[PDB]
């Protein structure tokens, strides 16, 4: 019933010689003018946006909160003696702080030394090309201590005692605004209120609260938080290799051998949270240093 | 060993009739005249069982909601939702928490199989109600003479060999064997199909058990006269009841429907297991795995398999159905609805069916003039002449000399359709004077009657002599009737023109030729004549006879002749007309005389003027019809004593060669041969039969039409549709609407599988090119499930693009319903064309929310991921898991409402397949509401609050519902030059490639 | 802010859109 195969009229797979000419032709054809339609239609859509701005920007308006240690379930589980159950976890560090270095960061033709002080959000100009190629900040490794790169103890972090670095979602043109007079969340945890966004973690139930022992928080100058004077973004085309400020987090009096939870939540205005985005605003950690 | 009980069946019957009144009271053991004792019946009828034939076998409630689970289209969906089931436990054992796709899959096919099976349950179930409804029989008991004494008793008590007596009007109970008869006329309609009343003789007259007049049948109406006889079968045993008996053990078959369904889906799983296949090598020489690669097979098989067009099939048969429904010609069976269209042959039974088994005054002779009375059921047909004063002479003679009348009841109902006591010629005259000349109620008791002589045996003559009328004082008038030829040895006077002339051989001849001509038309003629005695030399009061005849029986003055026939129903000639215009060969299978047989057919249109048989020719060359070559004959007529000697082969000569052909004196098994004769050439039969001899015929063939009241219940329920009207015009309504919504099933499969492509090709690039998922599966359910339900069943509303009643019947090894055209359509071109304007509307979207369409691939790997939420889009900016999972939901609404705007002009384009939009006209009321209400609940399931959050469908920037309309309007575009180069160029490729 | 969308209005304009094109269906198929 599947001798379909051939026939006394030159049948090839159920057709003739001249007739799979004809149609695979016409298939060509047809198929090459859909494609050479829908590349044109493309090309006009290309046309549509430009080079400096997304037309929408709705989807990304509480920007996120991430982390150094991409974890699989953003849970740090190792040993504190062998050093290659945390190798997974200083690697993928040593890489993002790879293009932080000074080395990394030394003509002066793109980078701009903003100050050992949080200062002023720094506008440059619009978003449009009359102006050259922006500038970008500079952000050396030591302002983020005992938690700094490789500069006298490239310690991997963890000779117990982790640290867990956290960075804002970088977004083209958002200005960040930190909290003023109301304030019913905004502990004391360090003067500076104007020219930095904060950063508080802490635990999630009565539980992890307690297990978590002592925590200390490293920025600029000493600041838990972002320094106004990186913002705004101006995309990637105008600000190629760009470095967005970062904040490390130590947990130094931990409880060894049990996981705990650890929220690191982001307060400001412009920072909005989500009960369906674990990850918009705040920031979600399951650490657990079993010796 | 059934196999050789049903053909036991099927052989001819035998009797034993023929047998001396001493050996028939022998072989029973029963008197001729006391019956048997009381207690003899007890032996007898707790021994082989009531007379009462054995009901049907039953099929309880829930067999027919199995049978709808099961089906083959319902299989098709199981196949598919146990292969869901088999992938979900294949990718449950590996992946690290999986996905509900392939679970809410499985569900909703199994629901959909669910939910079809009972509204066809509901659909059939609602059928059989009504008939039931229409089939309300009481019981008919049986006078039956016992110890000597008259008793009536229930038709089951009765046994076998005990006297029963039928009076004129009584059913015969069981089958009888006459011993005593007095002028008894059976009506052997529903049984044998003889048209005029046979009548009893207790003596053996034919060795055809059928034929011979010894023998009362079960299930037959005595007319008139009465009769005795001993009973020899009962129950199932009688004649009528092994035929019923054998219709109940017959096979249904495949119907043309059912083999079109099954060849669809046949196609369906060529192409799903071929892409499967093909994109399984694909995957594997990729980088996938084995284990991913045969949840890939499954999914391109699942998702190949057209899950919401069971339902739209199923309305789409149901709405033809009830169409037929609101015009009498319900349906038993949901798909025997298209079986007309597809019919090529129609086996008609001539009593019953194409007759109004009813004799009736066809043609009168007056003034040496035939006059044609109209021979119609509802009394629309040309009047007669009725002027001159002859008419009045023979409504008189026709009138008065007719021993009975209507009955009681018999006084609302219609001057046809009504009742009347006596012989079936009486009834006919009595018709033909309430119809034509008044009344007959006060017209014959003004003229009263002294002495009547009715028939008799020797010097044959039915005459009666009444009293005159109004102021003319002729004083008396002796009417009489009888044979023509007999009556007119008896007169000498002739009435014409008002006066009376004599009997000068000039026009005797005239009336002689008038016999001939309607006794060849194939009527009973009967002639009437009266007499005015003359008061002068025969007294005014009281002067009469009746044992040495004083009343002159010649010289009476004749006035003209009454023929009369069972005439055809009033629509049937012009649906033979209809019938064979599509190309539809008309043939006749009855069981009565060929005499009549020829006439009927040369009238209905079976068999037209000019197309001699063998033997016309021979009888027009006066020689043998041995002689001359039948290819000559384009018509015959097959008699059923020469087919009981006939051959498998010859059977089919006789149809090959024969366009016309009239099967004349043929048993109830006799046609079941011819019609397994007619299903062996490999074309579509439908038989149109009314009593118990067409039961084995409607059971047999594709298709049985029944008739609603004057058709049986035996061959009523043997059949697959039921004309409630019994308006014969309904088999071409049947015909017409089957290629309609043949034609409108190929239209609405190619718009459901037309949108697979562009359902799939999302899943398949997500595979291949590793980008973001373009279109959800919860969308897909919204498409084949949601928007396109209406669309697909608005396609059946659809009417011909061209005349369907002048085309040939489809062939059904030729044209197909699902041919590799519509597959080139819908999957080749149309669908790919729906596919990238999905694409188009979700590059869109990605590109305008930063994510170019460049940067998409290879993206999926980190884009599924739920902790990387850092994904850097083309302008450096970082998206968390949820965000670009919102952005991939509102990218999956925006693809399923890019599928709802192709599917307005994929809608449009397969409105019509040869026909231009325009030509056609979308007058298809339902089909705009389809597109109306289509885009209103795409709008709904996107913009409607909490969607995002039930069914994750974000509602979308209004920008984006023009991303797909050149698409669109370029399928509409193409599809419509496409049909205009078939239309103005209907010769090759264009032809043979697109049209499907 | 250019991080703010009114997806209040958009989607108000779709239920009326969605109300007034189911409307019309019922008129055009319940014609008289
Ligand atoms: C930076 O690193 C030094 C290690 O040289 C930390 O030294 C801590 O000193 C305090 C004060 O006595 C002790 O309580 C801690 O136990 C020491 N920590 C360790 C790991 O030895 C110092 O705290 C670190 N941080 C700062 C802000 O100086
Ligand atoms: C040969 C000629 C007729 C074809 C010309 C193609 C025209 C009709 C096509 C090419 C590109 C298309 C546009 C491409 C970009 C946009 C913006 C998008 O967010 C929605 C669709 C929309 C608004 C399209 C409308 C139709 C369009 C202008
Ligand atoms: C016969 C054919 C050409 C008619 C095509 C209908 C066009 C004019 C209609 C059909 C559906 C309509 C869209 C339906 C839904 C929306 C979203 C709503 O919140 C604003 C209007 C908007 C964006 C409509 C724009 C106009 C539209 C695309
Ligand atoms: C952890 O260490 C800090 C050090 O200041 C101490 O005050 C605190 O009580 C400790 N908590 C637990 C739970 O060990
Ligand atoms: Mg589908
Ligand atoms: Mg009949
Ligand atoms: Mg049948």
């Amino acid at each position: 019933k599947k001798f379909i195969w051939n026939s006394e009229k030159k049948e090839f797979l159920g057709r003739t010689g001249g007739s799979w000419f004809k149609i695979l032709l016409f298939y060509v054809i047809f198929y090459g003018c859909l494609a050479g339609i829908f590349i044109g239609t493309i090309q006009v859509m290309l046309l549509t946006i430009s080079e400096f701005k997304p037309t929408y920007q709705d989807r990304v308006a509480p920007p996120g909160l991430t982390q150094i240690p991409q974890s699989q379930k953003t849970e740090i589980s190792f040993r504190p003696n062998d050093p290659q159950s945390y190798e997974s976890y200083v690697v993928s560090i040593v890489r993002f702080l790879e293009k932080y270095k000074d080395l990394a960061q030394k003509d002066d033709m793109i980078f701009e030394d903003c100050g050992n002080v949080p200062s002023e959000l720094k506008e440059r100009g619009e978003y449009n090309n009359e102006r050259g190629e922006r500038k970008v900040c500079r952000f050396r490794l030591e302002w983020l201590g005992n938690c700094s790169g490789l500069n006298d103890e490239t310690y991997g972090y963890k000779d117990g005692k982790p640290c867990v670095i956290i960075k804002l979602n970088r977004v083209l043109g958002f200005k960040p605004k930190p909290p003023k007079n109301e304030s019913l969340e905004t502990y004391p945890v360090m003067k500076y209120n104007p020219y930095v966004l904060p950063v508080h973690c802490t635990g999630k139930r009565d539980e992890d609260k307690e297990k978590v022992g002592t925590m200390e928080y490293f920025g600029l100058g000493g600041y838990p938080g972002f320094p106004l004077q990186y913002y705004p973004y101006y995309g990637k085309l105008l600000q190629p290799k760009y470095l967005q400020p970062l904040m490390a987090v130590q947990f130094t009096n931990l409880t060894m051998d049990t996981e705990i939870r650890i929220e690191c939540k982001a307060y400001g205005e412009n920072i909005g949270y989500s009960e369906k985005d674990r990850f918009q605003g705040r920031f979600d950690v399951k650490i657990e240093v079993k010796s | 060993k059934e196999r050789d009980m049903d053909e036991l069946k099927k052989e001819v019957s035998m009797d034993d009739h023929k047998l001396s009144l001493d050996e028939l009271h022998r072989k029973y053991g029963t008197d001729l005249s006391r019956g048997l004792t009381p207690a003899r019946a007890a032996e007898i009828l707790a021994r082989d069982g009531p007379n009462a034939l054995t009901p049907p076998p039953t099929t309880p409630e829930w067999v027919k909601f199995c049978r709808q689970l099961f089906g083959g289209f319902s299989m098709l969906l199981w196949i598919g939702a146990i292969l869901c089931f088999l992938a979900y436990g294949i990718q449950a054992a590996t992946e690290e928490e999986p996905q509900n796709d392939n679970l809410y899959l499985g569900v909703v096919l199994s629901a959909v199989v669910i939910i079809t099976g009972c509204f066809s349950y509901y659909q059939e179930a609602k059928s059989s109600k009504i008939m039931e409804s229409f089939k309300n029989m009481v019981p008919q008991q049986a006078l039956v003479i016992r110890n000597g004494e008259k008793m009536s008793i229930n038709a089951e008590e009765v046994v076998v060999g005990d006297l029963v007596e039928v009076k004129g009007g009584d059913r015969i109970p069981a089958d009888l064997r006459i011993i005593s008869a007095n002028g008894c006329k059976v009506d052997n309609s529903s049984l044998t199909g003889e048209s005029e009343p046979q009548t009893r003789s207790p003596d053996f007259t034919n060795e055809n058990p059928l034929e011979t007049r010894n023998i009362a049948f079960f299930s037959t109406n005595c007319v008139e006269g009465t009769a005795r006889g001993i009973v020899v079968y009962t129950g199932d045993r009688t004649v009528m009841g092994r035929i019923a008996t054998l219709a109940s053990g017959l096979e249904g078959g495949q119907t043309p429907i059912a083999a079109e369904i099954e060849h669809f889906i046949h196609i369906i799983t060529g192409v799903a297991v071929f892409l499967g296949v093909s994109f399984f090598i694909l995957s594997l020489i990729l980088e996938y795995t084995w284990l991913e690669a045969v949840i890939f097979l499954i999914g391109i098989i699942v998702a190949n398999v057209p899950e919401g067009l069971l339902a739209t099939v199923t309305v789409c048969l149901t709405l033809t159905a009830k169409r037929m429904a609101r015009k009498n010609c319900l349906v038993k069976n949901l798909e025997a609805v298209e079986t007309l269209g597809s019919t090529s042959t129609i086996c008609s039974d001539k009593t019953g069916t194409l007759t109004q088994n009813r004799m009736t005054v066809a043609h009168m002779w007056s003034d040496n003039q035939i006059h044609e009375a109209d021979t119609t059921e509802n009394q629309s047909g040309v009047s007669f002449d009725k002027t001159s004063a002859t008419w009045l002479a023979l409504s008189r003679i026709a009138g008065l000399c007719n021993r009975a009348v209507f009955q009681a009841n018999q006084e609302n109902l219609p001057i046809l359709k009504r009742a009347v006591a006596g012989d079936a010629s009486e009834s006919a005259l009595l018709k033909c004077i309430e119809l034509c000349c008044g009344s007959v109620k006060e017209m014959r008791e003004r003229y009263t009657k002294i002495v009547e002589i009715p028939f008799n045996s020797t010097n044959k003559y039915q005459l009666s002599i009444h009293k005159n009328p109004n102021t003319a004082e002729p004083r008396h008038l002796l009417v009489m009737k009888g044979a023509p030829e007999r009556i007119l040895d008896r007169c000498s006077s002739i009435l014409i023109h008002g006066k009376e002339q004599p009997l000068d051989e000039e026009l005797k001849d005239a009336f002689q030729n008038a016999y001939l001509e309607l006794g060849g038309l194939g009527e009973r003629v009967l002639g009437f004549c009266h007499l005015f005695l003359p008061d002068e030399q025969f007294p005014e009061g009281f002067q009469f006879d009746t044992d040495d005849v004083n009343f002159p029986l010649d010289n009476l003055c004749f006035v003209g002749l009454i023929s009369m026939i069972d005439p055809p129903r009033a629509a049937v000639p012009d649906a033979v007309g209809k019938c064979r215009s599509a190309g539809i060969k008309v043939i006749m299978v009855t069981g009565d005389h060929p005499i009549t047989a020829k006439a009927i057919a040369k009238g209905v249109g079976i068999i037209s003027e000019g197309n001699e048989t063998v033997e016309d020719i021979a009888a027009r060359l006066n020689i043998p019809v041995s002689q001359v070559n039948p290819r000559d004959a384009k018509a015959c007529v097959v008699h059923g004593s020469d087919l009981k000697d006939m051959t498998s082969e010859q059977l089919d000569d006789i149809l090959k060669y024969h366009t016309e052909i009239v099967f004349a004196r043929t048993s109830p098994q006799q046609k079941l041969i011819i019609v397994e004769g007619c299903q062996r050439q490999g074309a579509i039969v439908a038989v149109t039969g009314d009593g118990v001899n067409d039961s084995p015929a409607s059971k047999k063939a594709d298709i049985g039409v029944a008739m609603g009241i004057a058709g049986s219940d035996v061959s009523k329920q043997a059949a697959d549709m039921i004309l409630l009207d019994d308006n014969f015009a309904s088999i071409v309504t049947g015909v017409e609407e089957g290629r309609l919504i043949f034609d409108n099933l190929k239209k609405s499969i190619a718009y459901t599988l037309t949108s697979n492509i562009p359902e799939i090709t999302p899943f398949l690039i997500f595979i291949i090119a590793n980008i973001p998922l373009p279109l959800g599966t919860v969308t897909i359910l919204c498409i084949d499930l949601g928007t396109d339900m209406v669309p697909a069943i608005s396609l059946a509303y659809e009417q011909a693009e061209s005349d369907i009643m002048k085309r040939q019947p489809r062939n059904p090894k030729t044209d197909k319903l699902v041919n590799e055209q519509l597959i080139s359509m819908a999957y080749g071109q149309i669908g790919m064309i729906q596919a990238l304007g999905g694409f188009f509307t979700y590059f869109v979207i990605l590109a305008e929310n930063g994510f170019l369409p460049i940067h998409l691939l290879g993206l999926r790997v980190n884009w599924d991921d739920r902790w990387i939420n850092d994904v850097e889009d083309s302008y450096g900016q970082q998206w968390t898991y949820e965000q670009r999972k919102i952005v991939e939901f509102t990218c999956h609404t925006p693809f399923f409402v890019t599928i709802v705007v192709v599917q307005w002009a994929d809608l449009v384009i397969c409105k019509t397949r040869r026909n231009s939009v325009f030509q056609q006209g979308m007058k298809n009321k339902i089909l705009i509401f389809g597109l109306f209400e289509e885009t209103a609940l795409a709008a709904f399931l996107s913009y409607c609050p909490g969607m995002g959050v039930a069914l994750r469908m974000y509602p979308l920037k209004p920008t984006w519902w023009f991303c797909a309309f050149p698409y669109s309007l370029l399928i509409f575009v193409y599809d419509e030059v496409r049909k205009l180069i078939i239309r103005r160029r209907p010769g090759g490729w264009v032809e043979k490639e697109t049209y499907y | 802010d250019p991080f703010y969308y009114d997806y209040e209005t958009v989607r108000n304009g779709g239920l009326i859109f969605a109300a007034l094109a189911f409307i019309v269906g019922l008129i055009i198929i319940l014609s008289k």
